[PDB]
């Protein structure tokens, strides 16, 4: 409980302070400041991009990692009374790593796109470079979070399948279909991230 | 079996003292039916080998008896809903005859769509018309049995809901174009004057100013049918329905303390008739009489030309209780109104100590004298 | 004149019900309830209508209409 | 008159013991009466009419049993007319039989 | 919505106004119900 | 003349007048219904009397509707900002007072129904107790009217 | 079906025919209260009132036809309430 | 004339109208469906009646859709900022009021299904309580329609 | 001339006076309602004494209303920013002091009622304890008048 409440306090306080500021700069007519335009323009497109690339990997890796130990823990625990589980049910781990694969694929593809502008004025940087930095962030975020959720789901359902096998071997083959429906979400994340990436150029 | 079970159950309420030959029992009855029970006792002896007629004496040192009221098809529900909040004290004023209209009236003010008034009327009518059938049908539809036991009261409130829906001039978002109007035809917005504003009104929304000569004047029906279609109608309707509810509530409260005085007179108690009604009615009347007068006064004293910079009713009420009229922002309604506001609240506040303390002090003096 | 006549009509209608009721009503326990029904009906129904008509007198603002309605109310009434 | 709560009285009855069964039946048919309880000690075996009530309870159970057996046979109960009580004598024993 | 639920709503709202806001001026609502002990309850 | 954002506080008033009132009425309903459902198991008859808290939850959403409509009908692009803050104050004052009312109606509308199931005599008490919850929404409405019409 | 549905069909038949024929009348008399209800278009602020009158007649027929369908629901329901 | 940013609020209104209504209708469905499943094992015959809360949660999703569609069809490339705020308010005011009705239908639907299973007489009373939940969504729709069309 | 935002803090005053007082009155009523309802079953005669904490929670909402009215009746578009902060102060002062009084009244008006049925002599003690609760709302009112009138 307590360690969550400390974080929750920071979270609520953060939004409460934004509401105070949002009212303040509105009512004092200072609302010409904090125009989202300068934030989304004076930020470097390379920042957005590299966060995107790193998200694409790391969130996929988190989804896959949860994926792995969630099923693995069950493989081991059922495996004590049913050693047969380990060889076949390991395909869930393979699909969790496939969510990581989807990460590294999309990340490497994104990583080819960025190049230096030799510019610092927003007009000399120009629309293509901003649009690329944002699109790359979007793609990397899309695949990353989609894979994050995909891998956790695959780990959960694959754990279930492993504990089904522990009671009857035939259940594994039948139940395994749900790991596809899990894995597909990560592929959909890839597909969208490709399309978000598909028009980009930098420099 | 039912009759025997009930008889022997009731017989277990009797008593036998150490010297006693008979049984002994006591009953409450209506004073009208003290004869009826004596005839039943005489018959009860005659329906047996016994000769002694089992007669009674009236008891004198009585506790407060169980409370009763007679009922019929039109009054059964009204008494049950009174009893549902609680059974009255003996000889107390009965709310139920006032409730027979008052509850239906407030319901109809609430439920005042003309078409819904008809549909509820129809439902209650189909229950009354089918009464001889329905009394023999399934008891298991308890929902239908409950509303059937309300059928006559539901009908009465249905009728009043028609009447309110008529004054509100609305069935299902529809109004009676059978009527004339205080609104005026488009040519009247174009008398050389206002025609320029009607050319703007030939591209965008416009408000009728209700100016004389253009306006169709005072109106003899309920609400003007045009307020069904007008975009500002809800503002007009709200100004009305608030002010209505206030006056109606005030009147029912003043009737409640009048019923209190009548109850105090029925018990014939000099303290209750004095220290109850007098301070309560004066407190309420001094606030509410002025408020209702102001509500009706504005509709007489103000009109279209005065509308721009017209005062607020609620402010002239608030600044009575608070005195706090800031010599500004609202026009005063009549000469000496500031003095009237001060006087009325002072007169009401001067009533409170009599209820708060002087009645208690007389009760304390009575307990000290009863020694 | 023309506003006061409707008031007199509705005032007289509810008042005359309260007046005539006791003459029309019979003896016995139903009497006082039936008469009280007429009396309270006249009071409440008169007052509710009286407020509505008095509130309809001297309108401080007139109806607001849309452009489309303003054109059509020229011919359809 | 219904503008106020109605007038009532308490009375004390020289209830003859052999009249009492019929007296109660006539007073229950009249219905316009409420008995005061003069027996605060009343309980299943402490009451004055233990056997008569316990007989009525068993007779109700036997009635419920036979009624259910006729209902189980899908036969309608006849359901017509109104009937008086049994008189004061123990003719309820023929109903038990 | 209207004929059923807002009807029952209005019914109960006005009933409540009766039970306290009106009745509390004058009606004590404390006592014992007179019960007609009768064969009517069969 | 008047600020562009001026209507924002007005419409957030109108929304708030509803939203918080609906949250109040929702909680009030939800709690009461849960109690009613639970009690009805041994009480097939009390149901129709037991719904009373639920209706008292409903009127809170209506008090919100009154103010929300009043504000909405008095919005315009040209609104004087001062009118918009009046309307915001109104919409919060009914909205959150209705929320508070809904909390009290909920807890009362659970416990009172349970107590009435255990002891029918509680009913009158529960009525009175529930009035002192629902009146919060009314006080919210009173000030919200004063503000919106000032 | 059942008798409950037939009883509802009787009520909606009567109420429907009443309101729908009254609408058919208010539309055929071209009543001004119906301006917000008629499906007018920009082309009805041209030629003259004959354009809106053609629409008022068509909508008057809609309500008359719907009332005819509610008469059929009535006749059906008055059979079903006896048959079920 | 108008700010190019300004359609953002009306769009957040169109989104909110759906999203918060969906969160509501989802929660109401989810709670009720759990209840139906946990009831059915004992009383399968009740399913065809005890489904009603889910249908009412569906109504909330519709109230969202109505306003969301209405806002979206009312948007324009240069929208008046005042109209954009009206749409935001419509969007929240249905959207969150639908959330509140979704909470209410959820809690009542789950508890009221268990209650019905344990006492079938409850079902007729439960419907009243469920309408008193679902109407909060409708009051939110009333205001949202008013704001969008004002 | 005075800053046009200045009326914002004034309406935040009137709202806070009402809202927080309603939150206090709600929690005071809710806890008291649970208490009275849970208690009633063992000693039903105690309800008409045991309502009194609820009345006190009602009085807290009245103290909020008195301030919220007085603020609202005093506002104007031209309001000097000084007076607007006074009104915010008054609003928070009564409102949160009422919330405080409502927390006390709730906890006391629960536990004291549940004690009172076990031991009736507690009742006078519970009243005395509650005086020292309800007075917090009065101190909030006292400060709120002293602020908002000067």
């Amino acid at each position: 409980t307590g360690l969550e409440l400390l974080y929750l306090g920071i979270f609520v306080a953060f939004w409460a302070c934004m509401i105070v500021v949002g009212i303040c700069y509105t009512i004092f007519d200072l609302g010409f400041r904090f125009d989202v335009a300068w934030f989304l323009t004076e930020t470097s497109p390379f920042m957005w991009s590299n966060l995107g690339i790193g998200l694409a990997i790391s969130l996929s890796v988190v989804g896959a990692a949860w994926g792995i130990y969630i099923t693995g823990s069950s493989i081991i625990g059922g495996g004590v009374k049913a050693p047969r589980i380990k060889t076949k049910n390991l395909v869930s781990i393979i699909f969790c790593e496939a969510v990581a694969i989807y990460g590294i694929i999309m990340a490497i593809v994104i990583s080819n796109m960025a190049e230096p502008f030799s510019a610092t004025d927003p007009k000399a940087i120009g629309h293509r470079n901003y649009h690329a930095g944002y699109s790359m962030f979007g793609a990397g975020l899309t695949v990353g979070l989609s894979n994050l959720f995909c891998g956790v789901c695959v780990g959960i359902v694959g754990s279930g399948a492993a504990l089904a096998d522990a009671q009857n071997p035939s259940l594994f083959v039948k139940i395994l279909i749900v790991e596809i429906f899990g894995s597909a979400i990560g592929l959909f994340g890839v597909i969208v991230a490709i399309l978000q990436t598909s028009r980009v150029k930098m420099g | 079996v039912r009759k025997m079970k009930a008889i022997y159950h009731t017989l277990n309420l009797c008593n036998i003292d150490v010297t006693q030959k008979c049984l002994i029992a006591e009953v409450w009855c209506p004073v009208t039916d003290l004869d009826s029970i004596q005839f039943a006792l005489r018959r009860g002896t005659e329906h047996s080998g016994s000769t002694v007629p089992s007669i009674l004496n009236r008891m004198q040192t009585n506790q407060t008896p169980p409370t009763y009221n007679k009922t019929n098809k039109f009054t059964h529900g009204f008494q049950n809903i009174v009893d549902a909040y609680g059974i009255g004290t003996y000889r107390e004023i009965n709310p139920a005859p006032y409730t027979v209209i008052t509850f239906p009236f407030l319901f109809a003010v609430m439920f005042g769509d003309f078409g819904h008034g008809i549909l509820m009327t129809l439902f209650a009518v189909w229950m009354v018309l089918r009464e001889s059938r329905i009394l023999s049908q399934k008891n298991e539809n308890e929902m239908f049995s409950m509303v059937f036991s309300g059928r006559y009261i539901i009908l009465l409130m249905g009728l009043f809901s028609i009447y309110t829906g008529l004054i509100y001039n609305d069935c299902f978002s529809k109004s009676l174009n059978i009527f004339g109007s205080s609104w005026s035809v488009r040519p009247m917005f174009t008398i050389g004057n206002w025609t320029e504003e009607t050319l703007l009104g030939s591209s965008v929304l416009q408000l009728n100013p209700a100016i004389p000569g253009v306006f169709g004047g005072p109106y003899p029906f309920g609400i003007d049918p045009i307020w069904n279609i007008a975009t500002n109608k809800l503002t007009f309707l709200n100004s009305f329905k608030m002010k209505m509810s206030v006056i109606l509530g005030i009147i029912h409260m003043l009737f409640g303390v009048s019923l209190s005085l009548f109850n105090h007179i029925y018990f014939k108690k000099p303290l209750n008739i004095y220290f109850g009604f007098i301070p309560e009615i004066i407190f309420m009347s001094s606030l509410f009489g002025y408020l209702v007068i102001l509500i009706f006064y504005k509709w007489t004293a103000y009109d279209a030309h005065s509308s721009r910079n017209a005062p607020s009713l609620l402010i002239h009420f608030i600044n009575m209780f608070l005195f706090s009229y800031p010599e500004s922002g609202n026009a005063m309604l009549y000469s000496g109104q500031k003095g009237i506001q001060c006087f009325l609240i002072v007169v009401a506040m001067l009533c409170v100590p009599w209820m708060l303390l002087f009645k208690p002090l007389i009760l304390r003096h009575q307990y000290l004298r009863k020694k | 004149h023309s506003f006061a006549l409707p008031v007199i009509i509705f005032t007289t209608f509810w008042g005359l019900i309260g007046i005539a009721g006791p003459w029309f009503v019979p003896k016995g326990p139903n009497r006082g309830v039936i008469i009280t029904m007429l009396v309270a009906t006249a009071v409440c129904c008169y007052l509710f209508w009286l407020i509505a008509i008095l509130a309809q007198l001297n309108p401080l603002f007139g109806p607001q209409l849309k452009n489309e309605t303003i054109w059509y109310v020229r011919f359809l009434w | 008159e219904l503008f106020r709560s109605e007038e009532m009285t308490l009375a004390q009855l020289f209830l003859q013991s052999e009249a009492a069964y019929c007296c109660v039946s006539e007073l229950e048919e009249l219905g316009k009466v409420q008995f005061r309880d003069l027996n605060p000690d009343v309980n299943v075996f402490q009451r004055k009419f233990v056997n008569e009530v316990r007989r009525c309870e068993e007779m109700d159970r036997k009635l419920r049993f036979v009624e259910k057996e006729i209902r189980k046979a899908n036969i309608p109960i006849m359901d017509t007319g109104e009937n008086p009580e049994v008189p004061f004598p123990r003719d309820m024993i023929d109903l038990e039989a | 919505i209207l004929l059923i639920m807002e009807g029952l709503s209005a019914f109960l709202h006005a009933l409540r106004l009766h039970w306290v806001e009106f009745q509390n001026k004058f009606y004590t609502g404390t006592g014992f119900k007179f019960l007609p002990f009768s064969f009517e309850h069969i | 003349n008047n600020p562009e954002y001026s209507s924002f506080f007005g419409v957030m008033g109108a929304s708030s007048a509803m939203v918080f009132s609906a949250m109040g009425a929702a909680y009030g309903t939800a709690k009461s219904g849960t109690g009613i459902a639970a009690m009805s198991v041994m009480r097939p008859e009390l149901i129709m009397k037991s719904i009373i808290p639920v209706v008292m939850a409903g009127i809170i959403a209506i008090y919100g509707l009154v103010v929300a409509v009043l504000i909405a009908n008095s919005l315009t692009d040209g609104i004087t900002l001062y009118r918009s803050f009046l309307q915001l104050g109104a919409g919060l004052s009914v909205g959150l007072s209705g929320l508070a009312a809904g909390f009290a109606i909920g807890i009362v509308g659970d416990a009172g129904v349970r107590g009435t199931a255990q002891q029918p005599r509680l009913f009158v008490g529960m009525i009175l107790i529930l009035i002192f919850a629902e009146v919060l929404g009314l006080y919210g409405l009173i000030v919200a009217l004063i503000l919106s019409t000032k | 079906c059942g008798p409950k549905l037939a009883a509802c069909g009787i009520v909606l038949s009567a109420w429907g025919v009443i309101m729908l024929i009254m609408l058919g009348i208010f539309f055929n008399v071209h009543s001004a209260v119906l301006i917000e209800d008629v499906p007018f278009t920009e082309k009805d602020f041209e030629n003259g009132p004959q354009n809106i009158y053609n629409l008022y007649e068509q909508v008057s027929y809609n309500c008359f036809i719907a009332a005819g369908l509610y008469l059929l629901l009535g006749g059906f329901s008055f059979c079903q309430v006896r048959l079920n």
